[PDB]
RNA sequence: CACUGAAUCAGAUAAAGAGCUGUAA
RNA sequence: UUACAGCUCUUUUAGAAUUUGUCUAGU
C-alpha cells in the first residue's frame, strides 16, 4: 500500500470536490497513506455560493472524489 | 524552507488536548452535523464526542445528545468551532 | 593389535543408512552416520547395536544427504557418545537447514520421531568443521578430506592411522560441473579404499550432450507459449540447474520478459550456503567471484508460493520435491497437466511408487492429491542429471590410486555385485597390479592384516653397534627412545624423586 | 478480487460481455486481467439504458465496478 | 509485483485519456502520472457534470478508489504486454 | 472433489462459511444477486472471494427480463443469497469438504503412492 | 545540509511510512536533536510527541522513551511532557504501560530534585509535580492489574519510591550509580508547596502495598523473585526498614505459595539464599542475626557459608 | 523387529476450521449467536438494501462465520422490492454478511 | 485525561445506550458485550423509527457497518 | 644436524619492513619478503644476489610490509619458485597491492611495480589452508610446510618448516593471541618445543590497553565528533585491519539504542567493493563466534547494512555531510587517507583516528608521537591536461583533533613473552623491532628460560649459524614390546624402560 | 537407479514464551 | 548472577472497519 503522491501540492491552494456535492478549498499542509488531508485556511463553498472560512480542517481520505489545483502544481514525465 | 507536515493524526489529537469544539459533517449526508468536544479518538477515527448535539442544516433544531461514540466511517470533515 | 575391521554397519549392500566402524589398533572410527529414506522409525537407523557409541573416537561426515548425515542427532546427543565429529565447513551450514526440513516432514508422518529441532540445534555445538586439504588429529589418527564433488561441501576423508592409510569416498563425481570440481585423486595412494557402487556398470548421457538436451527442452516449451515445470530436490541439482538456465538467458536476449522461478524454502535458506563458500566451488566460479557472485541470479527469482505470482504467459518454475509426493511441485503439475503447450522436464531420478516415475509410462489420466482424476496432456522428457560416478568414471578413479583392499558400500546388490565381478576380470589379465575388491553387507566384517615395523628415534644423549639403554615415550603412535636425564628437554615430564 | 480457482484464463481473448453495477454492459476483447478484476477490454461497447450504444475503444475497468461476466462469442 | 492492466495505465502516461467517476462526472484530458492503487494525476481538462454541462479544468488528482471506468487511446492497443 | 491449488485460497476457504457453497459444485442453486438480480444454473468452482463461476443459468435483470446464458460468472460483492438445495445437509457438507482439505494438506509421503 | 532540515525530512519520511519500520527513521530524529543539537529540541517536540497517537505499539513505545532522554537532557520540558506520559500511562495496551513504568522509575528521581532545586516554585509547575505524584501512585495500584509484566515492573518502581522517599544515614550503603540521586534527607522542611511530612507518610504506605502482595495467596512465581530482591534493595539502601524486610522474609519463608510447581518453589528457594548472604554484610543487619541465622539452616545452607560473610 | 529395543537401550497442533471456531467468540455478539446453534432459537435477519432495509428472512440457524456469513434453514422472508410486501419461502439458504443490517432474535 | 473509544464502550455495558443507525433507526436498549469491530448486542432492544416506537423487538445483534453513533442514555 | 641459517635481509632494528632467507642444508626458503611505506631500495639491492638461491618464498599476513616487493621481485627480478600462502593471503594480499599501485597512481607517475606484475606474482602462487602439510618435492626432500593460524590479519600465518625427523623451524611473525571479533587467536601449542622460532619484538615493551578499553575510546572519540557535526577520517588498512574495524563500527552502528544511522559510514579504498565481497566469502577462515552466527542464522557477517562503500572523492561526496570514513592506507603517506587528511585538517570539529603504527619515516609516525600543528607536508595532485602530475609543499596547520588508538592486532609484552616462556624453544632469534625492545625480550628469555636456550638478535645484512646438534638416527624396535608396559604422551601412564642391542636402519634385539 | 517438501492467507497483528550475540553494572 | 538493543525460532490469537479480501446508491 504506497502513500499518494501529494508532495506536489504541498502548500498549494487546492479545490476539494468531497461527495455529497460539497465542495472546499483552501491550502494542503499534510497527508497520511489513507490520504486524510489537513486542509488549511479552509473555505466552505457552500450549494448557495456561500463562503464560510472554516479554519484548519481534517478531510479523511475515504470520501475525496477529486482534487483540482487552484495553483500551478509540478508535473513529471 | 520546508515545514513539517501536519499530519491528520496530530490535529485529530491537537483537538484532544485543547478540549476544542468540533464541528463533524458526515459522509453521504449533508443536512446533519454532529457537534462535540473529542474526549478520545481511535485508530480507526472513532470519535468519543462530549456535549454532542445534532445540527439540522433545514431543520436548524440542536438535538442535544451528550457523550457519544462517533464511528470512523462516517467521517468526511473536521471543522472547529 | 594388527587387524582391521571394516564393520558396515550401513549401505552394505543397500543405498542409504550409510554407517562404517573403522577398528585399527585399539581406535574406532564411524564413518558418515546416516538414516535409511525409504524406512519408517526407529528401523531406518544403521544396526548402531552392533557396537557401543562409548567408545567410538571419531565421525567423518561426508555431505548432508540424509543416508549420510541424518541419524546424526539420534547419534551425537540421544546416545552416549562422547568422541569428536567432523564436517567440512559447507556441510554443517546445510546440514542445520536440510534437517530441520526433516523433523518438519517426519512431523506429518506417524509421531515415532528420531528427535526435533530443539534436538538438531543443540547438535550443533558438538560439530567441529575440518576444512579441506588439512591434517587435524584426534587421539593419533591423521585424517584429511579432498574435494569429493557431487554436492557443495562433500569430502572424501583420507585416514591414516599408524601409517595404514584408508580413503572413504562417500558420493563422489568426477565430471567437471558449472559449480563443482572433479573428485580430486590424492597425491598419496591409499592402503584402503572405501568406495561408492551407486551405478556399477551403467553410463552416462555426456555432459555437453544432456546439457545441450536440457537447454533445448526448456526452451521448447516456452517458445509454445507453455509452463515449464522442473521438479528436482531442493539441494542436490537445484543449484546447478539455475547456472545452465541463467547463463542461457545472458546468451538470447528474446527471452528476458519470461521469467524463471525456484519454488522451496530450503533452497531459499541454503542459497546463502552457495553464495558464501566460493572457495568450496571449482575454479571457474571462485575466479567469477571477481566481478558478481553466480548464486546472486540476474534473472531467477524465488517463487514463496504459487498464490504469488500470477500465471500469465509462459514460464518456467522449478519447485521441489522432486519426486513429487506433495507440495508445491505437485500442484504446481496439477495446475499444468490438462494443457498441451505445458511441459515437465523430470531432471532429478525417481523412485517406483511416486509420481514422477508414473508419469514416465505416459499414462492417459493421473490422480490429483483430492482425488480427481486430471488428463494429462503435458510433455514429459527424462534428462538425467546424475553427479555420480559410472563404470568409466570409478575404474579410471581406481586405476589411478591402485588400491591393495577395496571395499564397495552405498550401492544396491543388485549394482554392486556387477561392479565386483566387472572389476575382478578387469584386473585378472595383468600381473603387477592386484585388487581384492570386497562387497560386504551389513554387519559382516572385513578383516585386514596391517603388520608394520615399529620405529623411533633417539635424538638425546644416545644420538651420539653399541648398547642403547633408557626410557621410551610413545606419544600415540610416535616412538621416541632417550635418555633418562632428557625428560625435561624433550618430554614435558623430566623427573621423579623420592626420599 | 479473484483468486486462481475461478480461471480467468479460461476467457481471455475473448468477446466478454461484462455488467457494471450502474448497469451498463460492456462487451470488448478480454485482453488482460490482476487480482483485483481490472479487466482490460478492447473495441468495447457502452450500453446504457430505448438503449443507447457507444464505441469506446481500450476500456480499463476498476473491479470494484463488476457485477457479471459472460461470454459474447469467440475470438474474432 | 503489480499487475498487467495496471503496467498497462503506466504505458499511457503521457497521453489523452477520459476517467469516469463514482459520481457520474467524465473527464477528458492528458494524464500526467497514475500510480499502482490507480490515483490519477491529470491535466487541462475537459469535464462533463451528472446533470451534463461543460467545464474547462487546469490540472486535477484523482483518487483511484473513486474511478469507475478509465477509457485508454486506442493507440495503446498495440502494446507489448497485450500480445 | 476438487479443491484450490492455492494456500492462500483454500485456508479463506477453511476458516469461513465459504466451504459451504464450495460443497455444493455442481448442483442447481439459484444466486440472488445484491442489485436484485437473479441467476440461477449449476455452480462450478466458486473460490475464497465468492466469486461463483455458474455453470447454465436462466439470468434475470433486476428490470425483469430474462436473458438465458451459457456460462455466467457472478462477482463476490454482488451476492447476497445463495439458495442452496434441499438435500444438502449443511453441517454435512461442511465436513465433508474440511475433510478433503485435510487429506490434501497431509497427502501421505514417499514410496507408497503406488 | 543543515540539521533542522534533515530533521523536517526525516519527519516527513516518518509520516507515510505505515508500518512498524518508521521507528528506524524516527530513532534518528531523536538523536539529531537531544544528542547533535539540542537547541532543536524546544522546536520539534510538538512533532514528535505526535506519534504517541499511533496505530503501532513500538512508535508510541519511543515516544515514551523520548520523553525519558528529553527530561533527562532538559528537565524544564517536563511542564508539557508530563500530560503526554499518563496518557500513555494510561494506555491499553500492556507493552506500553510496561514502558510508562520504567519512564516514571528514573523520571521521579529526577523530577523530585528539580522541585527542591527550585527554591521559588511557580503555580504552573506546582500543577507538574502533583500530577507525578498522582501517576506515582497509580503505578502502586497497578500491583494490582491483571498482568504478570505490569506487577513485575510496578515492584521495581516502588522500591525507587521507597528509597526516594524514605531519608538516609550513616549506615545506608547506596551504590555508585544511585549516589546522586535524591533522598529525604537532602529535602527541605521550609520548602513553600511540597510537604515533608506528606511524603514522609507517603515512603511508608507505599511499603504498606509491596508488603500486604507478597503475602497474597496467588502471587506469581517472577513477580515473587523480584520483590524478595526488590525487599533487599531498600534494606541494604533503607536500614531504617531492617525490622520489616526480615519479617516478610519469614513469612513467606514459612508460607509459600502452593500454586507455584516445585521446578519453581526450588528457584524461589535459590534465590531467597542469594539475597539474605547479601543482607547479611550489612553492618545493620548485626542486630537481628537470630532471624537470618534460623531461617538460612532451614533452606540448606552449611554453617562455613554462613559465617564466612560476617562482617 | 527385536532390534528397534536394542537401539532404545542405547538412550544413555488441534484443527482451527471453520466448525472449530463456531464455539468462539463467547465475549462478544457473535458468541451469543451461537446460542442459536445450540437452543434453536428461531433466527429473523434483517438484510440490507442499498440504503436502509430490504427485508427480514426469519430463519433457524445453522453454521455462522466471522464475517456474519450465516446459513438460514426454515427461511420464510418478507421483503420490499423498490409498498408491496412479497413473501417467500426457502427451505435451506445462504446469507452472506455484508448484507446483514442487525440479527433480531425471537 | 482522554477517554479512548475501546474503554469507551467497556465502561457502558449493562447501562442503557441508544445506537443510532446510518439511516436513522434507533436502537434502545442495554448494551451487553462488544468486540474489536465494535458489533453492538443489545438486549430489551426497542426500535425507534423516526424517533417513535414502532415495536420491542428482543434481543438486536447490530453488524459493526451499519452503526452512526453509540449514545449513553439515561 | 641440518645446516640451518638465516640472513637478515631486511626487516631489522625499526626497517619495518621483512624479508628473511632461511636455508635448511641448501634449501633457501626466502621467509616473507616486503617493502616498507616509502620504496627504499635497501631491500632491493639485497635481493638481487639471493633471486637465483631461492625457492620456496613461504609469505605471511596480507599487507606490502609481507609482500609487497613480491610483485617486484617477480615482475622484474625473475625468482622461478613456488610460492606458497595460505587463500586470504592470496586474495587479500593481491588486494593491497591494487591498492599499493593505485593509491600512488593518482597522486604520481609511480612504475616500479605495474598491476601486469601483481597479476604475475598472483598467479604463481599456492593457495594453501591452516595446517596443511606440504611435502616438498625437489631439492628439498624431507622438508614439509605447515601454516598456522597468527590472527592479525584475516588468513595470517605462521609457518612450521619440519626436516625429517623433528627439526621444527616456526616462523611466527606479528601473531595475535587474543580472539578479536573477525579471527580467532594463533594457537601455538600444536607446535610444542621446536628447533628455532624466528619471532618478533616490536610490542615486546609496548602495555598494551585491554580490547574493551580500547572500543570505548574509540566509540568517545567517533561520537563526540559527529554530535559536533565533523568528519571522522580513519586510517586502516585496505584489507587486513579494516575487516576488524568494519565489523567493529557495524556492530556498534546497529546494536546502540540511538538513531546512530544518521551519520554515514564509509569505506574507502581504490578497491574496496572486492575488499567487502571477498571478505564474505572467506567466512571458513575467521572467527568461531563470528563463524557461528553464519552456520544457525543465515546472515552474512560482511553484508553490511551501515557501511556505505565508496571507491573514490567523487563516490564519496554523495554522502550525508557527517561521516566516518575508514582510509585506504594506514600511514598518511597515498591514497585517500593523506587526501581526507589535508582536506580537513584545518577544521577543528574534525577528528583523525590514526589505527596503525607504520615505519618510523611517515607522516603518520609523525603524528602519533611528537604531536606539533605548524608543519610543512608536501602535496602530490594530478590536474588535468591525459593527465599531470603536481607536487607542492604547504603548511596545513593540524588542528583537528588527532588521536592514536591501538587497533593493529598483536600481542603485547606480557604475552609475546608468555607464550615463549610457555613453548621451550631450544633455539630462539628476535628479527625485528627497536634494539631497546629486541634486548628486553632477549633479557628475559635467556633469563627465565633453561640455560640451553641461545637466543640471537641479528643486526642488518648478519646471518647467524642457528643450528644446533642433536644428532638423530632412525631405529626400529626389531622383536619385542611385550615384556614392558610404553606409556603415553599425556601423563605417566605406564613404564617403558627398554634395553636393547642394536645391528647395524639399525634394529633393536634384547 | 542416485535420497524428503510451499508447516492453516497478504513482505510486517496482538499476548505470553525461547535461544544466541553485544553492550551498560 | 540482573536490565536494555540486535537478529533467528515456539504455542495462543488475529488476518470482517477509508484506494479493489464483506456495500450509506443499485439513484
Ligand atoms: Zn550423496
Ligand atoms: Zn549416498
Amino acid at each position: 500500500a504506497h502513500p499518494p503522491e501529494l508532495k506536489k501540492f504541498m502548500d498549494k491552494k487546492l479545490s476539494l470536490k468531497l461527495n455529497g456535492g460539497r465542495h472546499v478549498q483552501g491550502i494542503l499542509r499534510g497527508f497520511d497513506p489513507f490520504m486524510n488531508l489537513v486542509i488549511d485556511e479552509c473555505v466552505e463553498m457552500a450549494t448557495s455560493g456561500q463562503q464560510n472560512n472554516i479554519g484548519m480542517v481534517v478531510i479523511r481520505g475515504n470520501s475525496i472524489i477529486m482534487l483540482e489545483a487552484l495553483e500551478r502544481v509540478l508535473e513529471h514525465h | 524552507v520546508q515545514k513539517v507536515m501536519v499530519q491528520p493524526i496530530n490535529l485529530i489529537f491537537r483537538y484532544l488536548q485543547n478540549r476544542s469544539r468540533i464541528q463533524v459533517w458526515l459522509y453521504e449526508q449533508v443536512n446533519m452535523r454532529i457537534e462535540g468536544c473529542i474526549i478520545g479518538f481511535d485508530e480507526y477515527m472513532n470519535l468519543v464526542l462530549d456535549d454532542a448535539e445534532e445540527i439540522h442544516s433545514k431543520t436548524k433544531s440542536r438535538k442535544q445528545l451528550g457523550r457519544i461514540m462517533l464511528k470512523g466511517d462516517n467521517i468526511t470533515l473536521l471543522q472547529s468551532v | 593389535s594388527d587387524q582391521l575391521l571394516i564393520r558396515p554397519l550401513g549401505a552394505g549392500q543397500e543405498v542409504g543408512r550409510s554407517c562404517i566402524i573403522l577398528e585399527f589398533k585399539g581406535r574406532k572410527i564411524m564413518l558418515d552416520c546416516g538414516i535409511h529414506p525409504g524406512l519408517e522409525g526407529m528401523d531406518a537407523l544403521p544396526y548402531i547395536d552392533l557396537i557401543d557409541p562409548a567408545e567410538i573416537d571419531l565421525l567423518l561426515i561426508s555431505h548432508f544427504h540424509l543416508d549420510h548425515c541424518g541419524a546424526l542427532p539420534w547419534f551425537l546427543q540421544k546416545t552416549s557418545f562422547k568422541g569428536r565429529t567432523f564436517m567440512t565447513h559447507a556441510t554443517k551450514a546445510i546440514y542445520r537447514w536440510l534437517l530441520s526440513d526433516y523433523v518438519k516432514v517426519s512431523n506429518i508422518s506417524a509421531d515415532d520421531m528420531l528427535y526435533t529441532e530443539t534436538d538438531l540445534e543443540e547438535s550443533m555445538d558438538k560439530i567441529e568443521t575440518i576444512n579441506f586439504h588439512e591434517v587435524k588429529e584426534v587421539a593419533g589418527i591423521k585424517f584429511w578430506c579432498y574435494h569429493a564433488g557431487h554436492v557443495l561441501g562433500a569430502a572424501m576423508f583420507m585416514i591414516e592411522i599408524a601409517g595404514v592409510k584408508l580413503l572413504y569416498t562417500g558420493d563422489f563425481s568426477r565430471q567437471e560441473d558449472r559449480h563443482l570440481m572433479a573428485a580430486e585423486i590424492p597425491n598419496i595412494k591409499p592402503d584402503i579404499l572405501i568406495i561408492e557402487s551407486t551405478y556399477g556398470t551403467h553410463i552416462h548421457e555426456k555432459r555437453e550432450e544432456r546439457e545441450a538436451r536440457f537447454c533445448n527442452t526448456v526452451h521448447d516449451i516456452v517458445n509454445r507459449g507453455g509452463r515449464g515445470l522442473i521438479p528436482v530436490f531442493a539441494l542436490g541439482r537445484a543449484q546447478e540447474l539455475l547456472l545452465i538456465l541463467d547463463e542461457y538467458w545472458q546468451n538470447h536476449p528474446e527471452l528476458h520478459d519470461i521469467p524463471i522461478y525456484y519454488a522451496s524454502s530450503l533452497a531459499k535458506k541454503c542459497m546463502a550456503v552457495y553464495q558464501t563458500y566460493v572457495n568450496a566451488m571449482n575454479d571457474k566460479i571462485r575466479k567469477q567471484i571477481n566481478i558478481n557472485n553466480p548464486f546472486v541470479f540476474k534473472h531467477i527469482s524465488n517463487l514463496k508460493s504459487m498464490d504469488h505470482f500470477d500465471d500469465i504467459g509462459p514460464s518456467v518454475v522449478m519447485a521441489s520435491p522432486g519426486m513429487m509426493q506433495s507440495g508445491l511441485s505437485r500442484e504446481l503439475f496439477e495446475s499444468w497437466c490438462t494443457d498441451k503447450r505445458n511441459g515437465v522436464i523430470i531432471a532429478g531420478y525417481c523412485v517406483e511408487g511416486t509420481l514422477a516415475k508414473h508419469i514416465m509410462s505416459e499414462p492417459e489420466e493421473i490422480t490429483t492429491m483430492s482425488g480427481q482424476k486430471l488428463p494429462l496432456k503435458m510433455s514429459v522428457d527424462y534428462i538425467s542429471f546424475s553427479a555420480h560416478t559410472d563404470y568409466q568414471q570409478t575404474s579410471e578413479f581406481i586405476r589411478a590410486l591402485k588400491p591393495p583392499h577395496v571395499i564397495l558400500v552405498h550401492g544396491e546388490q543388485n549394482e554392486m555385485a556387477r561392479l565386483k565381478a566387472a572389476l575382478i576380470r578387469e584386473y585378472e589379465d595383468n600381473d603387477e597390479v592386484h585388487i581384492e575388491v570386497h562387497n560386504p553387507r551389513n554387519t559382516e566384517a572385513v578383516t585386514l592384516n596391517f603388520r608394520g615395523e615399529k620405529l623411533a628415534k633417539v635424538m638425546g644423549f644416545l644420538a651420539d653397534g653399541q648398547r642403547v639403554s633408557g626410557i621410551l615415550v610413545k606419544r600415540n603412535f610416535n616412538y621416541h627412545i632417550l635418555s633418562p636425564c632428557d625428560l625435561s628437554n624433550y618430554t614435558d615430564l623430566a623427573m621423579s624423586t623420592v626420599k | 478480487t479473484v483468486g486462481k480457482s475461478s480461471k480467468m484464463l479460461q476467457h481471455i481473448d475473448y468477446r466478454m460481455r461484462c455488467i457494471l453495477q450502474d448497469g451498463r454492459i460492456f462487451i470488448g476483447t478480454f485482453k488482460a486481467f490482476d487480482k483485483h478484476m481490472n479487466l482490460i477490454l478492447c473495441d468495447c461497447d457502452e450500453f446504457r439504458k430505448r438503449e443507447e450504444k457507444r464505441v469506446l475503444g481500450l476500456v480499463l475497468l476498476r473491479g470494484e465496478n463488476l457485477v457479471s461476466m459472460t461470454v459474447e462469442g469467440p475470438p474474432p | 509485483s503489480i499487475g498487467v492492466p495496471i503496467k498497462v495505465l503506466h504505458e499511457a502516461e503521457g497521453h489523452i485519456v477520459t476517467c469516469e467517476t463514482n459520481t457520474g462526472e467524465v473527464y477528458r484530458g492528458k494524464l500526467i502520472e497514475a500510480e499502482d492503487n490507480m490515483n490519477c494525476q491529470m491535466s487541462n481538462i475537459t469535464v462533463t457534470y451528472r446533470d451534463g454541462r461543460v467545464a474547462q479544468l487546469e490540472q486535477v488528482y484523482i483518487r483511484g478508489s473513486k474511478i469507475r471506468f478509465l477509457i485508454l487511446p486506442d493507440m495503446l492497443k498495440n502494446a507489448p504486454m497485450l500480445k | 472433489m476438487a479443491v484450490s491449488h492455492s494456500v492462500k485460497e483454500r485456508t479463506i476457504s477453511e476458516n469461513s462459511l465459504i466451504i459451504l457453497l464450495q460443497g455444493l459444485q455442481g448442483r442447481v442453486t439459484t444466486v440472488d444477486l445484491r442489485d436484485e438480480s437473479v441467476a440461477h444454473g449449476r455452480i462450478d468452482n466458486v473460490d475464497a472471494f465468492m466469486n461463483i463461476r455458474l455453470a447454465k443459468v436462466t439470468y434475470t435483470d433486476r428490470w425483469g427480463h430474462q436473458v438465458k446464458l451459457d456460462d455466467l460468472f457472478v462477482t463476490g460483492r454482488n451476492v447476497r443469497y445463495v439458495h442452496i438445495p434441499d438435500d444438502v445437509n449443511i453441517t454435512s457438507t461442511i465436513e465433508q469438504q474440511l475433510q478433503i482439505i485435510h487429506r490434501v494438506r497431509n497427502f501421505g509421503g514417499k514410496g507408497q503412492g503406488r | 545540509m543543515t540539521t533542522s532540515e534533515r530533521v523536517v525530512d526525516l519527519l516527513n519520511q516518518a509520516a507515510l511510512i505505515t508500518n512498524d519500520s518508521k521507528i528506524t527513521v524516527l530513532k534518528q530524529v531523536q538523536e539529531l536533536i537531544i544528542n547533535k543539537d539540542p537547541t532543536l529540541l524546544d522546536n520539534f517536540l510538538d512533532e514528535i510527541i505526535a506519534f504517541q497517537a499511533d496505530k503501532s505499539i513500538e512508535v508510541r513505545k519511543f515516544v515514551i522513551g523520548f520523553i525519558e532522554e528529553a527530561c533527562k537532557r532538559d528537565i524544564e520540558l517536563l511542564l508539557k511532557l508530563i500530560a503526554n506520559l499518563n496518557m500513555l500511562l494510561r494506555d491499553e495496551n500492556v507493552n506500553v504501560v510496561k514502558k510508562a513504568i520504567l519512564t516514571m522509575t528514573q523520571l521521579y528521581k529526577v523530577a523530585l530534585q528539580w522541585m527542591v532545586k527550585s527554591r521559588v516554585i511557580s503555580e504552573l509547575q506546582e500543577a507538574c509535580w502533583d500530577m507525578v505524584s498522582a501517576m506515582a501512585g497509580d503505578i502502586i495500584l497497578l500491583l494490582d492489574s491483571d498482568n504478570d509484566g505490569i506487577r513485575t515492573h510496578a515492584i521495581k518502581f516502588v522500591e525507587g519510591l521507597i528509597v526516594t522517599l524514605s531519608p538516609r544515614m550513616a549506615d545506608s550503603e547506596i551504590p555508585r550509580r544511585q549516589e546522586h540521586d535524591i533522598s529525604l534527607d537532602r529535602i527541605p522542611r521550609d520548602h513553600p508547596y511540597i510537604q515533608y511530612n506528606v511524603l514522609w507518610e507517603e515512603g511508608k504506605a507505599a511499603l504498606e502495598q509491596l508488603l500486604k502482595f507478597m503475602v497474597h495467596p496467588a502471587i506469581s512465581s517472577i513477580n515473587l523473585t523480584t520483590a524478595l530482591g526488590s525487599l533487599a534493595n531498600i534494606a541494604r539502601q533503607r536500614p531504617m526498614f531492617m525490622s520489616e524486610v526480615i519479617q516478610a522474609y519469614e513469612t513467606l519463608h514459612a508460607n509459600l505459595p502452593p500454586t507455584l510447581a516445585k521446578s519453581q518453589v526450588s528457584s524461589v528457594r535459590k534465590n531467597l539464599k542469594l539475597h539474605l548472604l547479601s543482607v547479611l554484610k550489612h553492618p545493620a543487619s548485626l542486630e537481628f542475626q537470630a532471624q537470618i541465622t534460623t531461617l538460612l539452616v532451614d533452606l540448606g545452607t552449611p554453617q562455613a557459608e554462613i559465617a564466612r560473610n560476617m562482617p | 523387529p527385536e532390534r528397534i529395543q536394542r537401539l532404545r537401550r542405547l538412550m544413555v497442533k488441534a484443527p482451527r476450521n471453520v466448525l472449530t471456531r463456531m464455539p468462539l467468540h463467547e465475549g462478544s455478539p457473535l458468541g451469543e449467536l451461537h446460542r442459536c446453534i445450540r437452543e434453536g432459537v428461531k433466527v429473523n435477519v434483517h438484510i440490507r438494501t442499498f440504503k436502509g432495509l430490504r427485508g427480514v428472512c426469519t430463519g433457524f440457524l445453522v453454521a455462522f462465520d466471522k464475517f456474519w456469513n450465516m446459513a438460514l434453514t426454515d427461511v420464510d422472508e418478507t421483503y420490499r422490492k423498490p409498498q408491496q410486501v412479497f413473501t417467500r419461502h426457502i427451505n435451506q439458504i445462504f446469507i452472506r454478511g455484508e448484507n446483514v443490517l442487525l440479527v433480531h432474535l425471537a | 485525561l482522554p477517554l479512548n473509544p475501546k474503554p469507551f464502550l467497556n465502561g457502558l455495558t449493562g447501562k442503557p445506550v441508544m445506537v443510532k443507525l446510518k439511516w436513522g433507526m434507533e436502537y434502545k436498549g442495554y448494551l451487553v458485550s462488544v468486540d474489536g469491530y465494535m458489533n453492538m448486542q443489545l438486549a430489551n432492544t426497542e426500535e425507534y423509527i423516526d424517533g417513535a416506537l414502532s415495536g420491542h423487538l428482543g434481543e438486536v445483534l447490530i453488524r459493526c457497518n451499519n452503526v452512526l453513533y453509540i449514545r449513553g442514555v439515561e | 644436524t641440518s645446516i640451518i641459517k638465516l640472513t637478515t635481509l631486511s626487516g631489522v632494528q625499526e626497517e619495518s619492513a621483512l624479508c628473511y632467507l632461511l636455508q635448511v642444508d641448501e634449501f633457501r626458503f626466502l621467509l616473507d619478503c616486503g617493502w616498507d611505506e616509502h620504496f627504499s631500495m635497501d631491500i632491493i639491492d639485497s635481493l638481487r644476489k639471493h633471486v637465483h638461491q631461492i625457492d620456496a618464498v613461504l609469505l605471511s599476513h596480507p599487507d606490502p610490509l609481507h609482500l609487497g616487493a613480491l610483485p617486484y621481485a617477480v615482475g622484474k627480478l625473475g625468482l622461478n619458485c613456488a610460492i606458497y600462502a595460505t587463500i586470504p593471503v592470496y586474495k587479500m594480499g593481491q588486494m593491497f597491492m591494487y591498492d599499493l599501485y593505485q593509491s600512488r597512481h593518482n597522486t604520481e607517475d609511480f612504475t616500479l611495480f605495474t598491476l601486469d606484475d601483481v597479476d604475475a606474482a598472483f598467479d604463481k602462487i599456492q593457495q594453501l589452508k591452516f595446517s596443511q602439510i606440504v611435502n616438498l618435492k625437489g631439492k628439498g626432500h624431507g622438508l614439509s610446510i605447515t601454516p598456522l593460524p597468527a590472527g592479525h590479519m584475516i588468513g595470517g600465518t605462521i609457518w612450521k618448516i619440519v626436516k625429517d625427523g623433528e627439526e621444527e623451524i616456526v616462523y611466527a611473525v606479528d601473531f595475535n593471541h587474543k580472539r578479536e571479533i573477525h579471527l580467532n587467536g594463533c594457537s601455538l601449542e600444536m607446535l610444542s618445543r621446536p628447533s628455532l622460532l624466528i619471532t618478533d619484538s616490536f610490542n615486546a615493551t609496548y602495555v598494551q590497553p585491554r580490547r574493551k578499553q580500547r572500543d570505548e575510546q574509540l566509540l568517545t572519540n567517533v561520537l563526540e565528533t559527529l554530535r559536533g557535526d565533523g568528519n571522522v577520517l580513519i586510517a586502516v588498512d585496505t584489507a587486513g585491519r579494516v575487516l576488524e574495524l568494519a565489523q567493529l563500527l557495524d556492530q556498534i552502528w546497529r546494536t546502540k539504542d540511538a538513531g546512530l544511522g544518521v551519520y554515514s559510514l564509509a569505506l574507502l579504498n581504490n578497491v574496496s567493493y572486492n575488499v567487502v565481497e571477498f571478505s564474505k566469502s572467506q567466512v571458513e577462515w575467521m572467527s568461531d563466534k563470528l563463524m557461528r552466527c553464519f552456520e544457525d542464522k543465515r546472515n552474512n557477517p560482511f553484508q553490511f547494512r551501515h557501511l556505505s562503500l565508496c571507491h573514490g572523492l567523487s563516490d564519496l561526496a554523495r554522502v550525508p555531510s557527517p561521516k566516518v570514513v575508514l582510509a585506504s592506507q594506514p600511514d598518511l603517506e597515498c591514497g585517500f587517507s593523506r587526501d581526507l587528511f589535508i582536506q580537513w585538517c584545518q577544521d577543528p570539529k574534525n577528528s583523525i583516528i590514526l589505527t596503525y603504527r607504520t615505519t618510523p619515516g611517515t607522516l603518520a609516525r609523525f603524528l602519533i608521537d611528537n604531536p606539533s600543528e605548524k608543519i610543512t607536508e608536501i602535496e602530490l595532485r594530478k590536474r588535468v591536461k591525459p593527465t599531470k602530475c603536481i607536487s607542492t609543499t604547504e603548511s596545513i596547520e593540524i588542528k583537528a583533533r588527532v588521536t592514536y588508538i591501538d587497533y593493529e592486532g598483536r600481542s603485547d609484552g606480557d604475552s609475546i613473552k608468555k607464550i615463549i616462556n610457555q613453548m621451550k624453544p631450544r633455539q630462539l632469534i628476535i628479527v625485528h623491532g627497536p634494539p631497546e625492545a629486541s634486548q628486553d625480550l632477549a633479557e628475559c628469555c635467556r633469563a627465565f628460560g633453561g640455560k640451553d636456550i641461545k637466543v640471537y638478535m641479528p643486526k642488518l645484512h648478519e646471518t647467524v649459524d642457528a643450528t644446533s646438534e642433536t644428532h638423530i638416527y632412525q631405529v626400529r624396535l626389531k622383536d619385542s614390546l611385550v615384556s614392558s608396559l610404553q606409556f603415553c604422551k599425556a601423563k605417566d601412564a605406564e613404564l617403558a624402560w627398554i634395553d636393547g642391542v642394536l645391528d647395524m636402519i639399525p634394529t633393536l634385539e634384547p
